[PDB]
RNA sequence: UCCCCCGUGCCCAUAGCGGCGUGGAACCACCCGUUCCCAUUCCGAACACGGAAGUGAAACGCGCCAGCGCCGAUGGUACUGGGCGGGCGACCGCCUGGGAGAGUAGGUCGGUGCGGGGG
RNA sequence: CGCCUCCUAAAAGGUAACGGAGGCGCCCAAAGGUCCCCUCAGGCGGGACGGAAAUCCGCCGGAGAGCGCAAGGGUAGAAGGGGGCCUGACUGCGAGGCCUGCAAGCCGAGCAGGGGCGAAAGCCGGGCCUAGUGAACCGGUGGUCCCGUGUGGAAGGGCCAU
RNA sequence: CUGACUGGGGCCUGUAGAGCACUGAUAGGGCUAGGGGGCCCACCAGCCUACCAAACCCUGUCAAACUCCGAAGGGUCCCAG
RNA sequence: AAAUG
RNA sequence: CGCGGGGUGGAGCAGCCUGGUAGCUCGUCGGGCUCAUAACCCGAAGGUCGUCGGUUCAAAUCCGGCCCCCGCAACCA
């Protein structure tokens, strides 16, 4: 009675998540802070327009999450995606200090 | 490839009857094939060292799928094997492997069955699916009697998104299954 | 060690340096002394027997003396190597230690009494079957055995024919 | 004469640090089996399935419903 | 004779009868029942002659209920030892009753007839009784 | 116990020690893994 | 690969599997 | 702020099963392809990439209905901390404080924070 | 007759009896790390040989499956199943606690060295957890260089390891 | 001044009681495999049965080693006497 | 060698 | 009331620790040798493994409760 797990989050302890979203056309990404339930960061693919690629454009949008956050105290997190699956639409973006 | 006889037949010959048929509303909606599959018991992983992959690529020569090697699950006294690895061989078809395949079984393949007046019409029921089982394996064109030690059954499962019998017995009956009927 | 109070017929145990298998245990505790275990035994290698009683203190020293199947190989020297089908270890029993040696035959499946991996006992089955390559067509004549042991037998039973021999008697016991 | 007789020396299992009381790094706040209870803030369990606080503060029991018990520990602030 | 088939234990404990009666204080099945008095033990080897001299009172007639059953075990060491080396034997069933539990109810069978019955089992029985009717039971 | 039996590890041609439990009969004929050593750090490790 | 159903009661089909030379000795003709 | 949707967390079935009905602009999905990254003990089923003809049929969001599920009093009992009586026991009752579980009346086909997109 | 589990044990812990009822003296080089995947038992159909469960397909099925072994607590938002690399079944340490008459037994964050897995966050100083055990003495094996009966060196000890 | 004891809060519990949701126990009834018997040739099914009887379904109950529930109390920390 | 009716 | 061992083809015994195997002798029925019967020779059939539970993938076997079985004890007063 649940088709996939995902909780490779659930495994997160040591705050700040980088939650991804992997939409058939798009994709968004939030810095969540738990332990208070808020948002701290955004930045979506399409909802910001953006190229064509989708990867490209995924490292687009990672790029706009890191400069956005960092100018907020944020430079350290913890990535994410459910089923991630960490590949193709990685967005290895630089900034963030969150390494990997 | 993409395409094939039945394939068309299926789009430009079924599709319209059922819609007809039964009145479907969205596109969609109306029957399609999911997958068809094939496996055997073999139960033939006893002693004398048993290989019985020929059995494998020739489920698969027929196919053109290496099958899916399974095991028991369980393990039982009664008839010796048990536990794991022993047998177990079995593969899945879907979009044009699967219709490349149901041709031959339809056109070639049913057709020379020992005696075969038609498939059993109670293999379906309340199934938006449909099953059914074959003693040799030699029905088939892509192997011949000569090659092939020993024979090999098997079972045919149609897999349909059908969720009535009607539904698939119609759609498998417009594409060319005879029937017992 | 294990003391007697707690014997079992079937317990095997070492005394007076020999091997044997209590057969016989009773308890006694009749008037008001000390219990007393009085048993039976058997040596596992010669037959020989012996009745005993011990106090309810004295402790024995129980032995592992467990009895796999091994597997006839092939003769050598005044030996013959058998097998356990199990580990398929290796054994190399002395002609003495191997009941009816002869009369058996190399790739029959008999038991031993193994004793720190080293049979100290090895019987066949009361009968095994055999081929007779002698006699002559000549009622109770003697009848060579593939196994060079020799063995009476009735007349119908000719040469190149398959017999049965009780191994304890050698005696004809039918035909295969 | 009789079959019986045996048992096991009793374990003290349990809660060992209760809700708002002050614990030091380290304390093994509960003992037991399963995992009746489950780390939460600044508590990690070890092997036995004890958990223990992890930073000087108090203990707090959240009850998550089906989601089990939680022993969390909110640092002195 | 009346003593479950399985169990998951053969040597149970004594427990103590107090008062109430967990349930089972209304007819339910029948015209006239038999309520017991005083807690007890009531021994399978009882319930049978009760449920006896019932069928036999009125010869080939209405249906009896049976509201109570002798599942407890009871143990009674060998005759003549000392005391320990363990709990002793079994020996039968108890059925538990407290003052209240309906033990016995008929019909199919005439008024008349049922308190004679009724009163007949109840000489069977250990504990004081009285019977019942049927009525604010629904 | 017999079939199971103790056994430490060998630098490979030197001392010290991590004795583990090899376990005969199944997976044994002799045995060897990386382990770190008191001196200097971390090489394979013979039985013995 | 394509292929060619050579029945014997006439009736060729040509489609895909493996090896066009197919000598199917009864085709649906029954 | 106000609704529609997408994310995410919280309470933890008054949040569910089953029916019935809805939405495709946008979203989201199935869907269309499998050259590429990555792929299935055999299957692009699933993971993955490139795309967008079509659809909202599936799945999901939102409604509605209460058959099932779950929630569930107020009354009154059980039992009981402490105090005190009764029988020969059997066990039963009185006072003062706490007070269930069943059962009944009834209740619910969710409430909800943060960030995004949208009129 | 020691150890584990359940009850008795009276809703913290603890608690007796020749009270009720069962287990252990082991085992895994994968049944251990880590990373990524997968979800069960049963039940109704449906199917060649095929029991009543061999293998396959469809629903229905939150856990009744499984978790090497007793029972218990635990657990599918894995502790279960599968696969790839690996060996942290690390060495120097160990704040702080549990339990406790002593002796023991148990948990343990963090630091150093040097590694394994992971993109990373991190995780790893055995095993889902409670049994699988034995103080000192006396000796044996390696190591070590500490003492080495006037000196040097041995003899013999010591320390670490087993 | 922290004590025994008490007041107010917070946590931990699975007993009395009660309850069948699991573990099993269980009276009758229903529906129903399965056996027993009769209808009858073996064409192997079809049917009936004031019998023995699984599942499930109600209606009734039982349990130290059962618990969907569950008090009174008890334990401990905190602040006060 | 080899019993009995 | 305990103490240990035993219930396996018709009879008497193996097999049980070391779970996957029914072993033996007599008997029985069939067939030969004899005029015939023995003997003797040829060949065959036959075991819910005392029952009721549990453990296991599987049990005669391992585990428990009963039922019969055989033998041993019951002392100081
Ligand atoms: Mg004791
Ligand atoms: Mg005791
Ligand atoms: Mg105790
Ligand atoms: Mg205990
Ligand atoms: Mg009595
Ligand atoms: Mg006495
Ligand atoms: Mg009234
Ligand atoms: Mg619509
Ligand atoms: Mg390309
Ligand atoms: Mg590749
Ligand atoms: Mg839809
Ligand atoms: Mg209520
Ligand atoms: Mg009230
Ligand atoms: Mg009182
Ligand atoms: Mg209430
Ligand atoms: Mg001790
Ligand atoms: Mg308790
Ligand atoms: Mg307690
Ligand atoms: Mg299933
Ligand atoms: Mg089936
Ligand atoms: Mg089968
Ligand atoms: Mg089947
Ligand atoms: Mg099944
Ligand atoms: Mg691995
Ligand atoms: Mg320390
Ligand atoms: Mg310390
Ligand atoms: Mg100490
Ligand atoms: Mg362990
Ligand atoms: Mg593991
Ligand atoms: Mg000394
Ligand atoms: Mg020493
Ligand atoms: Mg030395
Ligand atoms: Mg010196
Ligand atoms: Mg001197
Ligand atoms: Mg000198
Ligand atoms: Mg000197
Ligand atoms: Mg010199
Ligand atoms: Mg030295
Ligand atoms: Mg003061
Ligand atoms: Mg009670
Ligand atoms: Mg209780
Ligand atoms: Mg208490
Ligand atoms: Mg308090
Ligand atoms: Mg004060
Ligand atoms: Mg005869």
């Amino acid at each position: 009675r649940r088709k996939f797990r995902v909780r490779n989050r659930i495994k997160r302890t040591g705050r700040l998540r980088l939650s991804v979203f992997r939409s058939l056309k798009h994709i968004y990404a939030q810095i969540i802070d738990d332990e208070k339930g808020v948002t701290l960061v955004s930045a979506s693919s399409l909802a910001l327009k953006l190229k064509g690629n989708k990867t490209e454009v995924a490292r687009q949008v990672g790029r706009a999450l890191a400069e956005k956050a960092l100018a907020l105290g944020i430079k350290q997190v913890a990535f994410d995606r459910g089923p991630y699956k960490y590949h193709g639409r990685v967005k290895a973006l630089a900034e963030g200090a969150r390494e990997g | 490839p993409l395409d094939v006889a039945l394939k068309r037949k299926y789009y430009e010959e079924v599709r319209p009857e059922l819609i007809r048929r039964f009145g479907y509303q969205n596109v969609w909606e109306v029957p399609r094939l999911e997958k068809v599959v094939i496996n055997q018991g073999l139960g033939e992983a006893k002693e004398d060292a048993r290989i019985l992959e020929k059995a494998a690529q020739e489920l698969a020569l027929i196919t053109g799928q290496k099958p899916a090697v399974t095991r028991a699950k369980k393990s039982i006294s009664n008839f010796k094997l048990r536990k794991g690895m022993p047998i177990g061989l079995r593969v899945t078809l879907r979009r044009d492997r699967m219709w490349i395949f149901l041709e031959k079984l339809l056109n070639v393949a049913l057709p020379r069955i020992r005696d075969f007046r038609g498939l059993n019409p109670n293999s379906f029921d309340g199934r938006g699916n449909y099953n059914l089982g074959l003693r040799e394996q030699l029905i088939f064109p892509e192997i011949t009697y000569d090659m092939v030690d020993a024979l090999r059954g098997m079972d045919i499962a149609v897999v349909t998104t059908a969720e009535t019998d009607e539904e698939a017995r119609a759609l498998l009956e417009l594409l060319g299954f005879p029937f017992r009927k | 060690m294990i003391s007697v109070t707690d014997l079992r017929p079937g317990t095997k145990v070492k005394m007076d340096g020999g091997l044997w298998e209590c057969v016989e245990y009773q308890h006694q505790k009749l008037g008001r002394g000390g219990a007393k275990v009085v048993a039976k035994f058997k040596n596992l290698e010669t037959g020989a027997t012996v009745e005993r009683t011990f106090n309810s203190g004295e402790k024995l020293e129980d032995i592992y003396v467990e009895t796999r199947e091994l597997q006839y190989l092939y003769p050598e020297g005044e030996e013959m190597v058998f097998m356990d089908l199990e580990t398929y270890e290796q054994f190399a029993v002395p002609r003495s230690r191997v009941v009816g040696a002869e009369f058996f035959k190399e790739g029959m499946t008999a038991l031993g009494d193994m004793y720190e991996g080293q049979p100290i006992k090895v019987t066949p089955p009361t009968v095994v079957e055999l081929k007779v390559v002698d006699t002559p067509p000549g009622g109770s004549k003697p009848a060579t055995l593939e196994t060079g042991a020799v063995v009476q037998v009735p007349l119908f039973v000719e040469p190149g024919e398959v017999i049965k021999v009780d191994t304890r008697t050698g005696e004809y016991v039918g035909r295969a | 004469s009789t079959r019986n007789g045996r048992d096991s020396q009793a374990k003290r299992l349990g809660v060992k640090r209760y809700e708002g009381q002050v614990v030091r790094a380290g304390n093994i706040l509960v003992r037991q089996r399963g995992t009746r209870f489950k780390p939460g803030k600044n508590v990690g369990m070890g092997r036995d399935f004890t958990l223990f606080a992890l930073v000087d503060g108090v203990v707090e029991f959240q009850d998550r419903g089906r989601l089990g018990r939680y022993v969390h520990v909110r640092p002195l602030a | 004779m009346l003593m479950p088939r399985r169990m998951k234990y053969r040597k149970q404990q004594r427990g103590r009868l107090k008062g109430a009666t967990k349930g089972g204080d209304y007819v339910a099945f029948g015209d006239y029942g038999l309520v017991a008095l005083e807690p007890a033990w009531i021994t399978a080897q009882q319930i049978e002659a009760a449920r006896v001299a019932m069928v036999r009172h009125f010869r080939r007639g209405g249906k009896i209920f049976i509201r109570i059953f002798p599942d407890k075990p009871y143990t009674k060491k060998p005759l003549e030892v000392r005391m320990g080396k363990g709990k002793g034997n079994v020996e039968g069933y108890v059925a538990v009753v407290k003052p209240g539990r309906v033990m016995f109810e008929v019909a199919g069978v005439t008024e008349e007839q049922a308190m004679e019955a009724l009163r007949i089992a109840g000489h069977k029985l250990p504990i004081k009784t009285k019977i019942v009717r049927r009525d604010a039971y629904d | 116990v017999r079939i199971k039996l103790l056994l430490e590890c060998t630098e490979c041609k030197r001392r010290n020690y991590a004795t583990e439990k090899n376990k005969r009969n199944t997976p044994n004929k002799l045995e060897l893994r990386k382990y770190c050593p008191w001196c200097r750090k971390h090489t394979v490790h013979r039985e013995v | 690969v394509p292929a060619r159903i050579i029945c014997g009661c006439g009736n060729v089909i040509e489609t895909y599997s493996t090896k066009p030379e197919i000598y199917v000795e009864v085709c649906s003709k029954c």
